[PDB]
């Protein structure tokens, strides 16, 4: 006899993602995780599991599942990776070293690319020091580039540190935007609720 | 910070902003030259400020950077081509009053027109019908009047333009620590900076000036050959020790030599190669053109082009309600767009134009990974001689019947080689002493080694001594003949023409050896090889990230300017040449004049 299914359809099949920057995590407990929504695969090719089998996904069983979602462009898709560095993987969005989990990632240009360019995307561009692994940074003070203290105004030598994307449907792969879910599996030590279907 | 690390943050919010501006003024661009119209006007012209205002602003930014404190050669190169001042150093009042000379000088070029002394309700324009009387007449007054009615009303209205043209440019490019305009011309080559790679802007005149001395044995030969058989067409106007006439060698200007075909074939009766009406049985098609031009890429190991290549290009004339500027062109809007605009007909010259624009493409997409400023030639001739290397094995003999446009049963014998190879060196040999005397004599004239009371005095001792090419008539300082062409009334620097030819067949030799060619040099197709395709690639790569010289060393293997690889193409020609010159006398004189 089945359970209730685990909310991935919230998570995959959503309208709205979120920015790298401020990317939404999502706790999954208490369900059966049927990993099994991996037939979409024709635009949802992208799919690498670290520390984990992707064969033996239900032989393992979990406590927590944390399902971290945001879109960024086709050419940072491989800075979503356990020890990676660049403008994602070092101010917006830091995977652990040992990192179990996998990385679903796909090609959204016929959704999230507008003619005129779709400026809501957004990614942080300067940052003080590098992100800690699954820190989220979501503060808009005026980088300091310089030696003045740049008073919270932006000038010179002192810059925001929230850039756009401005996804067109003309840009090529690299440019067009990826809609990037990242599951993260936990052992807490606690009653493992997360387990695959029997 | 330090104020390299105050840089290099400075050009990651520039690189940003950047891509951004000038993918919106390119596709504005785009969308004018496809469809012409009075919003697509408005949307070019508004796209095109937007980026000209923020490129404005960031090279004042820019300028707060020293240039001296910073020692990465990287960021150095990208500080220095967005500190780039121009017209900014001139004063308000004169940096208008160059503008409204640069425009006049257009304006006088494009909308001249010269109108016959037979009937005067009848005029005509340059492009139209005086391009053709110069290109297809054989009578000889009827180009002399051509030749000399342009030159005596457009080059005449031009004279004192030009000469407050080059004062005030003299002037820009002493405020911005030059010598003089045509330094600030050859600082494109200045590699200073890196141990073993360095150019210095004077040693451009030197290299320029070496080179030619070895093509003036092809060349004088080239001209006792033509002038020999220009004594057929026009008798009792040619001498046989004298120079050519202005007016009889195919064009206005005397810029290219490739209309004197018809006059100076080597044997007439054999057809050239022309597999457009093998095309037209096979019932192909611009997208069969252009699927053929990216076969033979990808067989040197190069990549194919990409999904948006083939949605967003024009690769046809789409019709006369669609109008579009139909000249071919390779478009790299970035963000991983590239176009190539073309109205390709079905013809061999197209097919050669469909390899020329996508050796633009696959150079433009080999350095996308550079800063945005990096994302260029290794210099101003490096972007031309790479499409030209493709049209070159296209069009052997070889090439055409492995895609089976020639007949497999198809022999060739040296009767059609000396034909290909001189109509070569009609276009390819006869524009290098134009090339070069015409930047020679810019070169002298921003210098002040010729003041402005000798220019005409000056433009026609050179043309006599280094072209072997005669005034028709007595020129005094009233005309400016070097502004009656283009580049010369329109700013442009001219010495590129001259550094491609050379670097073109320096790069086909360096892939010819790394294909394993049997024979003749112009029998080369660079095809199925992918040592040719990765020695080329490991120079496309770079961009303008590296020294031009270390990028040249990446396929030649020399770190120079070198004439040798277009005197080995050429050299079945020079063999024939000098077998025919025997009872002519080889070389001119300049004294003879035809008046
Ligand atoms: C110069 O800067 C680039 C990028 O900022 C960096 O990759 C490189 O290591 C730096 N140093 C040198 C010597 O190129
Ligand atoms: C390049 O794309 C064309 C078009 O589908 C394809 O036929 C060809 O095999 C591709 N070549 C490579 C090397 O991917
Ligand atoms: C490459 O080699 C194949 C097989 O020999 C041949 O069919 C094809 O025409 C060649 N392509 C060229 C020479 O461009
Ligand atoms: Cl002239
Ligand atoms: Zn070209």
């Amino acid at each position: 006899n089945i359970t209730n299914l685990c909310p991935f359809d919230e998570v995959f099949n959503a309208t709205r993602f979120a920015s790298v920057y401020a990317w939404n995590r999502k706790r999954i407990s208490n369900c059966v995780a049927d990993y099994s929504v991996l037939y979409n695969l024709a635009p949802f090719f992208t799919f690498k599991c670290y520390g984990v089998s992707p064969t033996k996904l239900n032989d393992l069983c979990f406590t927590n599942v944390y399902a971290d979602s945001f879109v960024i462009r086709g050419d940072e898709v491989r800075q979503i990776a356990p020890g990676q560095t660049g403008n994602i993987a070092d101010y917006n969005y830091k995977l652990p070293d040992d990192f179990t989990g996998c990385v679903i990632a796909w090609n959204s240009n016929k959704l999230d690319s507008k003619v005129s360019g779709n400026y809501n995307y957004l990614y942080r561009l300067f940052r003080k020091s590098n992100l800690k692994p699954f820190e989220r940074d979501i503060s808009t003070e005026i980088y300091q580039a310089g030696n003045k203290p740049c008073n919270g105004v932006a000038g010179f030598n002192c810059y925001f540190p929230l850039r756009s994307y401005s996804f067109r449907p003309t840009y090529g792969v690299g440019h067009q935007p990826y809609r990037v879910v990242v599951l993260s599996f936990e052992l807490l030590h606690a009653p493992a609720t997360v387990c695959g279907p029997k | 910070s330090t104020i390299e690390e105050q840089a290099k943050t400075f050009l990651d919010k520039f690189n940003h902003e950047a891509e951004d501006l000038f993918y919106q003024s390119s596709l504005a661009s785009w969308n004018y030259n496809t469809n012409i119209t009075e919003e697509n006007v408005q949307n070019m012209n508004n796209a095109g400020d937007k980026w000209s205002a923020f490129l404005k602003e960031q090279s004042t930014l820019a300028q707060m950077y020293p240039l001296q404190e910073i020692q990465n050669l990287t960021v150095k190169l990208q500080l220095q081509a967005l500190q780039q001042n121009g017209s900014s150093v001139l004063s308000e009042d004169k940096s208008k009053r160059l503008n409204t000379i640069l425009n006049t000088m257009s304006t006088i070029y494009s909308t001249g027109k010269v109108c016959n002394p037979d009937n005067p309700q009848e005029c005509l324009l340059l492009e139209p019908g005086l391009n053709e009387i110069m290109a297809n007449s054989l009578d000889y007054n009827e180009r002399l009047w051509a030749w000399e009615s342009w030159r005596s009303e457009v080059g005449k209205q031009l004279r004192p333009l030009y000469e407050e043209y080059v004062v005030l440019k003299n002037e820009m490019a002493r405020a911005n620590h030059y010598e003089d305009y045509g330094d600030y011309w050859r600082g494109d080559y200045e590699v200073n900076g890196v141990d073993g790679y360095d150019y210095s802007r004077g040693q451009l005149i030197e290299d320029v000036e070496h080179t030619f001395e070895e093509i003036k044995p092809l060349y004088e030969h080239l001209h006792a050959y033509v002038r020999a058989k220009l004594m057929n067409a026009y008798p009792s106007y040619i001498s046989p020790i004298g120079c050519l006439p202005a007016h009889l060698l195919g064009d206005m200007w005397g810029r290219f030599w490739t209309n004197l075909y018809s006059l100076t074939v080597p044997f007439g009766q054999k057809p050239n190669i022309d597999v457009t009406d093998a095309m037209v049985d096979q019932a192909w098609d611009a997208q069969r053109i252009f699927k053929e031009a990216e076969k033979f890429f990808v067989s040197v190991g190069l990549p194919n082009m990409t999904q948006g290549f083939w949605e967003n290009s024009m690769l046809t004339d789409p019709g006369n309600v669609q109008k579009a500027v139909c000249h071919p062109t390779a478009w790299d809007l970035g963000k991983g767009d590239f176009r190539i605009l073309m109205c390709t007909k079905v013809t061999m010259d197209d097919f050669l134009t469909a390899h020329h624009e996508m050796g633009h493409i696959q150079y433009d997409m080999a350095y996308a990974a550079q800063p945005f400023l990096l994302r260029n030639g290794a210099n101003e001739g490096f972007h031309e001689a790479v499409g030209e290397i493709m049209s070159l094995s296209a069009a052997t003999p070889k090439h055409l019947k492995s895609i089976g446009l020639l007949s497999p049963d198809f022999q060739e014998d040296n009767e059609t080689e000396i034909n290909f190879l001189l109509k070569q060196a009609l276009t390819i040999v006869g524009t290098l002493p134009f090339t070069y005397m015409l930047e020679k004599w810019r070169w002298m004239v921003f210098k002040g080694e010729i003041p402005k009371d000798q220019w005409m005095k000056k433009w026609w001792e050179m043309k006599r001594e280094i072209v072997g090419v005669v005034e028709p008539v007595p020129h005094d300082e009233t005309y400016c003949d070097p502004a009656s062409l283009f580049h010369v009334s329109n700013d442009y620097s001219f010495i590129r023409y001259y550094t491609r030819t050379l670097y073109q067949f320096q790069f086909q030799e360096a892939l010819c050896q790394a294909a394993k060619h049997e024979g003749p040099l112009h029998k080369c197709d660079i095809s199925n090889s992918t040592e040719a395709g990765q020695k080329l690639f490991n120079m496309l790569r770079l961009g303008k990230s590296e020294p031009w010289t270390l990028a040249l060393e990446n396929v030649v293997g020399a770190k120079n300017m070198n004439v040798r690889p277009l005197l080995n193409y050429f050299e079945p020609l020079f063999t024939w040449l000098k077998d025919q010159n025997k009872n002519s006398f080889v070389g001119w004189s300049t004294d003879w004049s035809p008046y």
